[PDB]
């Protein structure tokens, strides 16, 4: 029980701590964005209409 | 307004830090249990600052901190009222759980999962304070049954002693009733008001809305001790006193008078309920004191009278006095958790023997105990300035100045003298008689972790109930003008009571061989109440469970009619179709039977 | 609060002094095997009401099976030694 | 020698692979209302190629 | 004085069955007692068997759950009484449950055809 | 979608030519790589829902199901791994390919669109099933457990298919959504009637009533840990789909074409929670209380509210997780034991100290202690039964008593006793069952935290 | 004569695997390929599934717009608050383009 | 709760019983342990008032009178000896008495320490085996083929050798 109790924690945090400090500093650097509202020349794209960094990435590159 | 929510918060940070050591490894290497304590300590310190700035602004405060989910124009999210009653009851909480943490500590040495215990302590403490300061009464259901749960752990702590487990299965059973009506006025809230928030419901101070208060009133009445569903407050018992104080002294059972009293708007406009509230709690506060006199375990004693003060509390609810409640359950919770804490003691110190038929002279052979003990008997009795007198005395002025059923007042004062007595019996047969325990004695109780709680337990039991009542905001009008056989009637009747059980107590001697009368039986077995029900119910429920369904619809019809008619069906048929010979002489017969019949088919259609 | 544990002098010692404080039969000088029925012309109700006097000294209690059996102060004690597992 | 072994490791990946093509050439596929529809009919600003 | 009863059994004691001095019931007595002593010492020559490396087989558990599981309908035999309480069991709770939601549901709708049912906030259902 | 099933398609033949000493983790590995990768589809920005082909689609009702079957799938795997040990690597493969077949022909019927292709994958799931009962049970009745399995599913199957012809004809296609926006009303005369017999009948007799629910303790008792986990989790849901998604179509018959069959749903939930109390063996047990669980979310089906759906899906997600749980459990105190009885093995939590908090945190799932998703879906049903009618509080009350009962009972009677003393085979814990424990519970955890994910069409 | 019983081989033994692995985990007997398996266990399905599926969750945009329609319901609120309108009418689609029979 | 009872009793242990448990409920009724052994001092008398009589007849009436009259006028809550049966520590324990052979599957670099006490199971085992075969056949030779037999336990009549089921006594736990 020890055994499976250290174990599952180090297989846990080795990723969950480098994301989380991933996400902590993309948080305090890149941070959240504003609701610039659309000029009339300007056709706003996927990657543009959300509001979290992380999440327009992947809106950009994948989807 | 900022230190505010900051502190709301802190304490619930501070109480969460250590169920999170407990994951980590820290603990092999820790004094667990001390450092419980201290984080409960400055949790209190913390929790102090609201009252200081609630008593100097009087501003209540309302919070949302989180948003769960959007269902649909039925939104929720984690929502805190520190109101009055939350904001206080946190710091009583917490001012008495300090000290019980220290007994534990010191009255659970020997034990290997001591740890486990005090986690399941503190995670018991988080959801009642979640249940005290929540808005939401989904958060609400979340403290009830997860304050269930603590409470069937910690009475079965000692995974053999079996008894313990049926108390526990007995604790779940009732508290599931309660959850009934519980879960019936959220559906009935949720319906005709499409939310589930006091600040939004506060609005159904017009309408009948009579469901949802007797579903309240069945989740007190099972949470809580009443008639129909107390026998479970007895049993725990057979755990640990610490938690047999904590979760059955001032916490588990108060929380469905909580949850009244916050929906208390909605219950001075039905006159039923108003009157409900006195046929079933001043009840208590006779089935229950009756049950009180002979019954030898302190701890049984002791719980009892707790269910007794419970129905006095509901009493004074149906007839309007919620804030008189509220600060009874706040002073009550002090004296019934010391009087606890010196029992362990004694238990303790000696080798576990509950009963006073085995104990004496403990006034000159442990003084201390003894001394707290006398100061919280007479505080429960109602002596005029021990913070029992200040709600105890307001609610028996109110009982006989109001409108209130004769019946109703005059057990509910049969009680207040029997108090008194079971309080005198506890000091006569434990602190005055001879020392009729064993020879061996290895007493000790100059231990600080043992020493000092109930010095500050009873500095509090003493001040804190004063301090309340002349330093919260007047919230009712009382009445000041009746005559004096009305404004003593509780002190007069308290001496009564102490001297009629000095009388009998010494009535005890003179040879006076005792007879096994029936009222005193009665007074012990409960009323047989348990031996019938406890006895019948679940043998006809098992029993149904068995014959009909199980055996008589699930193993045998249900199969006899579908499946096994089905196989005898085709079972008979195939005989038939392949009962067939070899003879031509009647295959050539079959064919033209066949041929006649198209014949004749095709002629009868052209 | 836990006290010491019980060993074979304790025991014997309270033993000695529980049956002598006894008035009815023992004439105050108990050999430890001063068999009650056969070398004191002791009562069955002597006997019964000793085992009781022992139940109470040592908080616990003794099982009929053997009230009945037990014919010996030594055995006694070989009793409580094996029930409290005694004398590591 | 040891690719025999440690080459299963290549299937899944491409299949996965094979999996997004597919998908590729049905969205390929159906091309049709690729700018005809009345709530995403844009004017195709220039040098911004068809979706 | 006391009655017995289907919970609270006559206690040892007063049986008068009991305190009976037959030689017959005696002896039933003491082929009781070699019984359950074979018993119990073919369990304790397993016990303490060493060079074990197994659990023990309890036969009369297995039989006592055969006989609940698997050996009923064989056994069983359909006669009047139980096709009773089975037909019972079967149909009338449900009828009655049956009726009082039709009752009540037509009750709603005519109050609703009328146009009085205060409705008002029912807005999720 | 491919993306989903060509990887869970080439696990086979990785299977088949895989070594001895490496096709275990090497499946088991990149069928967890399946589950991550499947969830592509929660990227539901929009309401519009998402359509790939003429021939799969997806949905908010359906993707929950996807992943709970794409992550069952390798915890299958993983309990299916100390039994069978002495058996041959072909047969243990074949086991595996089956497990992967299933696990295949659920993804594609939870996403397909035509209800005919849904029909044809619906009754292929049984091949495999009927499969793994018969030639790796430890009994002997596993045989008819398997017939009654077979028969009940295809009786159903039938009159469904006859159904969906007369609507195929009647109406011009079976395709999702044009059946919705080309539904129309029907004249309610008995040939309707029975259509909506012919087509909620089958769908029926897979989520067990009280009339029909004796094929389910014979397989999850007979049958081992996967095919236990599999039908308790999934193969009782797809009739649950099936039915909210073919539901449209029948409007109004839906009004009084469900006091009989709620009844029944009720009063099943009602005697099956009181067997629960004593059935002795563990898994029928475990079995009769999903049928106590299945009830609810039948009567919350037909009478067709939003807040009646979204609790059906809630609850849905949270007993087949949670019946996964237990079974694992039963099945580890069985390895060791070998004996299902459960009043047999006692008086544990003194050697298996840690278990018993994956003993307990399933319990305290199924009694529907808050917050969790469990509690949310009996409680909204609970709702929707009450706006229903007011005279059904009484028996949802008690059936949460009798499961707050049976409940503990089970945790008392092997976690709470004393311990034997001739039961040396107690081989401590593998870490293995340990980690298909904390894997069955934790996403309960992070979807108490977020739920918007499993909601349903409403939300 | 009196009868005799199928050839076949006796009902095997209950073992221990601790007894020859007591670095056991539960997988196989061969102890490199027990380690190995629960180590890709635990990483494929405690340090990339469980947290790269949770983060990608969690960071997921508007899941059915449950944030644009709020955002939305504001801005129409401000809209009609100002121009007097009612925030809701009792009829959704024009009463004027509808035509009914007699 | 070691040795075992026989299948009948006899008047004697019956009327002992009665006096004990009559005894037990007197203390509890009347609490001074003065006028408990008064009323003690009572019942002993009206015993050996009868006690010199044999005849079965007035034996069998008197007991079934007095059995009467004691569940007549017994404590209702009577006083439970708390180690034994009843009591508020029955079994208080048992959730740690953990047996022994739980050892067996500790792990090396557990048992790595504590290892004088793993330096003594061995030669207390090797006490076992060899001398376990003997311990049938001293049963399996005295089986008396009467078939009439209780659950008692002849000794090792030889010297040396061990008793015969010594294991599920020895190595009980403590108390605690
Ligand atoms: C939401 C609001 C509702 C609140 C109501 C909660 C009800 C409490 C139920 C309960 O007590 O659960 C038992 C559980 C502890 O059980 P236990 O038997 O005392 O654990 C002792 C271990 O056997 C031995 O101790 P250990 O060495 O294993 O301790 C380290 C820890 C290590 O845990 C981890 O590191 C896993 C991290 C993921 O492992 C555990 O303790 C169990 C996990 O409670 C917890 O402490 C878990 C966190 C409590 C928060 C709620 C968790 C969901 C329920
Ligand atoms: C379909 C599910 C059933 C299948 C079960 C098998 C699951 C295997 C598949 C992978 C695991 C399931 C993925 C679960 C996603 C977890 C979502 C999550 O982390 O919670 C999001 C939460 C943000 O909260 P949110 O609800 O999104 O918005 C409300 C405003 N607070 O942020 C948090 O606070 C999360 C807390 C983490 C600690």
């Amino acid at each position: 029980d020890a055994r499976f109790l250290r174990l599952m924690k180090f297989y846990l945090m080795l990723t969950g701590i480098p994301v989380i400090i991933g996400i902590t500093l993309v948080n305090i650097f890149i941070g959240e964005a504003e609701l610039a509202e659309i000029p009339e020349g300007y056709i706003p794209e996927h990657w543009e209409y959300y509001k979290h960094p992380i999440s327009r990435w992947i809106a950009r590159n994948f989807y | 307004m900022n230190i505010f929510t900051t502190s709301i918060l802190l304490i619930f940070i501070l109480l969460l830090s250590p169920i999170l050591i407990s994951m980590s490894n820290l603990i092999k290497h820790i004094n667990f249990p001390l450092y419980t304590t201290t984080s409960i300590k400055f949790s209190f310190i913390i929790s102090l600052l609201p009252l200081l700035m609630f008593f100097h602004n009087n501003m209540e405060y309302m919070i949302t901190t989180w948003h769960w989910v959007t269902m649909n124009s039925m939104e929720l999210k984690m929502s805190f009222k520190t109101d009055f009653f939350s904001i206080l009851f946190t710091s009583v909480a917490l001012f008495v759980t300090w000290s019980i943490m220290q007994f534990s500590s010191w009255y659970m040495h020997s034990d290997p999962n001591i740890n486990r215990f005090i986690k399941y302590l503190t995670l018991f403490l988080i959801t009642m304070l979640i249940l005290t300061s929540a808005n939401n009464m989904f958060q609400l259901f979340i403290g009830w049954e997860g304050v269930g749960i603590m409470s069937f752990l910690l009475i079965g702590w000692w995974y053999g002693r079996t008894d313990a487990n049926t108390a526990a299965l007995q604790a779940i059973l009732y508290n599931r009733i309660g959850d009934i009506g519980f879960i019936l006025a959220m559906v009935w809230f949720s319906l005709n008001m499409n939310s589930w928030e006091l600040q939004q419901i506060m609005f159904s101070n017009n309408n009948d809305n009579l469901i949802p208060l007797m579903g309240l009133l069945i989740a007190a009445t099972g949470k809580s001790a009443q008639f129909g569903l107390h026998p479970w407050l007895p049993s725990a018992m057979e755990g640990p006193t610490p938690v047999s104080a904590l979760l059955h002294s001032s916490t588990m059972v108060v929380a469905g008078i909580f949850l009244l009293v916050r929906f208390h708007p909605l219950t001075t406009n039905n006159n039923f309920i108003l009157t409900t509230m006195l046929c079933l709690g001043a009840l208590t506060t006779l089935f229950t004191a009756i049950c009180a006199l002979t019954q030898n375990d302190i701890k049984k004693i002791i719980a009892f009278s707790t269910s007794s003060q419970l129905g006095l509390m509901m009493v004074t609810l149906g007839m309007n006095q919620p804030h008189l409640a509220f600060l009874h359950i706040c002073t009550h919770a002090f004296f019934k958790a010391m009087l606890f804490m010196c029992s362990g003691s004694i238990i303790h110190s000696l080798a576990d023997e509950q009963d006073i038929r085995k104990m004496g002279n403990i006034t000159k052979i442990m003084p201390f105990t003894s001394s707290c003990l006398v100061i919280g008997s007479l505080a429960l009795t109602g002596m005029p300035f021990l913070t029992g007198f200040y709600s105890k005395d307001l609610i028996i002025e109110a009982i006989n100045t109001c409108n209130t059923n004769a019946w109703a007042l005059l057990i509910t004062l049969i009680a207040t003298s029997m108090t008194a007595m079971y309080s005198m019996r506890i000091i006569y047969f434990v602190t005055m008689t001879k020392p009729r325990f064993p020879p061996l004695i290895s007493i000790n109780e100059n231990d600080p972790d043992l020493m000092n709680p109930i010095k500050r337990l009873a500095f509090g039991s003493i001040f804190a109930g004063f301090v309340i009542s002349y330093n919260i905001p007047p919230t009712s009008i009382p009445v000041l003008t009746m005559p004096w056989f009305l404004k003593t009637t509780a002190l007069i009747i308290s001496v009564l009571g102490f001297l009629i059980a000095l009388e009998l107590n010494n009535l005890t001697m003179k040879l006076s061989m005792n007879k096994a009368n029936p009222y005193s039986s009665f007074s012990t077995l409960l009323g047989f109440f348990p031996s019938i029900i406890h006895r019948i119910t679940p043998m006809k429920s098992l029993n149904l469970s068995l014959k009909t369904s199980l055996t008589l619809l699930d193993l045998i019809w249900l199969e006899k009619t579908i499946p096994k008619s089905t196989s005898t069906l085709h079972t008979n048929m195939t005989t038939l179709t392949t009962n067939q010979k070899g003879l031509i002489k009647l295959y050539f017969m079959s064919f033209l039977i066949n041929i006649i019949l198209i014949i004749i088919l095709y002629s009868i259609n052209l | 609060s836990d006290a010491p544990p019980l060993t074979l002098d304790g025991i014997k010692d309270r033993v000695l002094y529980v049956l002598k404080l006894y008035d009815k039969i023992d004439p105050e000088k108990l050999s430890v095997n001063s068999h009650f029925m056969k070398d004191l012309g002791l009562d069955s109700l002597d006997q019964v009401e000793i085992i009781m006097a022992m139940e109470d000294e040592f908080g616990f209690e003794i099982p009929d099976i053997d009230a009945e059996k037990l014919m010996c102060p030594q055995e006694i004690v070989d009793y409580i030694a094996d029930k409290k597992d005694v004398y590591e | 020698q040891l690719l025999r072994e440690h080459w299963v490791h290549i299937l899944v990946p491409a299949g996965f692979v094979f999996g997004c093509y597919l998908d590729r050439k049905d969205d390929e596929k159906l091309t049709a209302f690729r700018n005809k529809s009345m709530l995403f009919q844009r004017e195709l600003r220039p040098n911004e190629e068809v979706t | 004085k006391y009655k017995p009863a289907p919970l609270a059994t006559l206690p040892s004691t007063l049986d008068p069955a009991e305190y009976d001095v037959s030689p017959e019931t005696r002896r039933a007595q003491v082929e009781r007692l070699s019984i359950r002593a074979r018993l119990k010492r073919e369990y304790l020559l397993q016990y303490n068997d060493p060079k074990r490396v197994s659990h023990i087989e309890d036969p009369a558990l297995i039989r006592w759950t055969y006989a609940r599981s698997a050996n009923i309908y064989p056994n069983f035999r359909p006669t009047p009484k139980n096709s009773l309480l089975g037909a019972v069991a079967g149909f009338g709770p449900l009828i009655f449950w049956y009726y009082v939601f039709k009752t009540d549901r037509d009750r709603k709708e005519r109050l609703i055809q009328e146009g009085k049912l205060d409705r008002k906030f029912n807005i999720s259902y | 979608m491919l993306k989903i099933i060509l990887p869970s398609l080439m696990l086979l033949p990785l299977t088949w030519l895989s070594s001895p000493k490496k096709t275990w983790t090497n499946v088991t590995s990149y069928s967890f790589l399946i589950s991550l990768t499947s969830l592509t589809l929660l990227w539901q920005t929009d309401e519009n829902y998402k359509n790939f082909s003429n021939m799969f689609s997806s949905d908010p009702l359906s993707t929950p199901l996807i992943i709970l079957t794409a992550w069952l799938l390798p915890l299958m795997l993983m309990a299916s791994q100390n039994h069978l040990k002495k058996d041959n690597n072909v047969l243990q493969k074949l086991y595996i390919s089956m497990l992967i077949s299933l696990q295949i022909l659920l993804i594609m019927t939870f996403s397909a669109t035509e209800l005919i292709m849904f029909y044809i994958l619906f009754e292929a799931t049984l091949i495999p099933t009927l499969i793994i009962i018969t030639r790796w049970g430890n009994q002997t009745e596993r045989l008819n457990a398997g017939i009654y399995f077979l028969f009940y599913t295809l009786i159903g199957s039938i009159p469904l298919l006859i159904a969906l012809i007369l609507i195929q004809n009647h109406v011009g296609t079976l395709n999702l959504m044009i059946l919705s926006f080309t539904t129309h009303t029907l004249d309610a005369s008995w040939s309707n009637n029975l259509l909506w017999l012919a087509c909620m009948m089958a769908f029926l007799i897979k989520m067990p009533l009280y009339g029909v629910h004796l094929w389910l303790p014979k397989a999850h008792v007979e049958a081992p840990i996967a095919g236990s986990m599999i039908l308790a989790a999934i193969l009782l849901k797809l009739g649950s789909y099936g039915m909210i998604r073919i539901s449209i179509i029948l409007d109004p018959l839906t009004k009084y074409m469900a006091y009989p069959f709620i009844l029944l749903s009720l009063w099943g939930m009602i005697m099956t929670s009181s067997i629960c109390l004593r059935q002795t063996d563990l898994k029928s047990l475990i079995a009769y209380s999903s049928v106590s669980h299945m009830a609810l979310v039948i009567a919350s089906i037909m009478i067709q509210t939003p807040w009646s759906f979204m609790g059906a899906t809630m609850l849905m997600i949270a007993h087949g997780l949670t019946s996964s749980l237990l079974f694992c459990l039963a099945n580890s105190n069985y390895e060791r034991i070998h004996s299902r009885t459960m009043i047999m093995a006692r008086g544990l939590q003194m050697v298996f100290p840690l278990m018993a908090t994956w003993w307990l945190m399933a319990s305290l799932a199924n009694l529907a202690l808050p917050p969790s998703i469990n509690l949310m879906g009996e409680l909204f049903i609970t709702m929707s039964l009450f706006s229903w009618s007011n005279f059904t509080i009484i028996l949802m009350g008690i059936n949460i008593i009798i499961t707050g009962m049976y409940s503990m009972y089970m945790i008392i009677t092997t976690q709470r006793g004393k311990l034997t003393n001739h039961m040396i085979n107690l081989q401590p814990s593998h870490t293995r069952e340990l980690t298909l424990m904390a894997l069955h519970m934790i996403p309960l955890i992070l979807l108490t935290t977020s739920p918007k994910l499993i909601t349903g069409l409403t939300m | 004569e009196p009868t005799m019983q199928w050839q076949e081989d006796p009902e095997p033994e209950d073992e221990n695997v601790y007894a020859k692995n007591p670095d056991f985990h539960g997988y196989d007997s061969d102890p490199v390929v027990d380690v190995w398996n629960m180590r890709a266990v635990f990483f494929f399905g405690f340090s990339i599934v469980l947290v790269f599926g949770t983060t990608f969750v969690a960071y997921v945009p508007d899941y059915r717009m449950q944030e644009w329609a709020r955002r939305e319901a504001e801005r129409l609120v401000k809209y009609r608050e100002v121009n007097g309108l009612p925030i809701m009418e009792s009829n959704y689609f024009d009463p004027s383009k509808i035509q009914l029979p007699e | 709760a070691f040795c075992a009872p026989p299948a009948y009793l006899t008047h004697q242990q019956k009327v002992l019983r009665l006096y004990k448990r009559a005894l037990r409920h007197l203390e509890s009724w009347c609490i001074h342990r003065d006028k408990y052994r008064y009323f003690a001092c009572l019942m002993r008398a009206r015993f050996e008032e009868h006690k010199n009589e044999k005849d079965m007849m007035r034996a069998t009436q008197l007991l079934r009178e007095a059995e009467e009259e004691f569940w007549q006028n017994q404590h209702p809550q009577p006083y439970i000896f708390p180690d034994s049966p009843g009591g508020t520590s029955f079994e208080r324990y048992e959730c740690y008495k953990v047996p022994e052979w739980c050892l067996d599957y500790w792990h090396p670099s557990e048992k790595a320490m504590y290892p004088d006490y793993f330096s003594k199971r061995e030669q207390w085992k090797k006490l076992r085996m060899e001398s376990w075969d003997r311990e049938v056949k001293q049963l399996q030779e005295e089986t008396s083929p009467d078939g009439i037999m209780t659950e008692a336990l002849p000794p090792a009549r030889r010297e040396g050798d061990l008793p015969p089921l010594w294991w599920h006594i020895v190595t009980r736990p403590r108390e605690r």
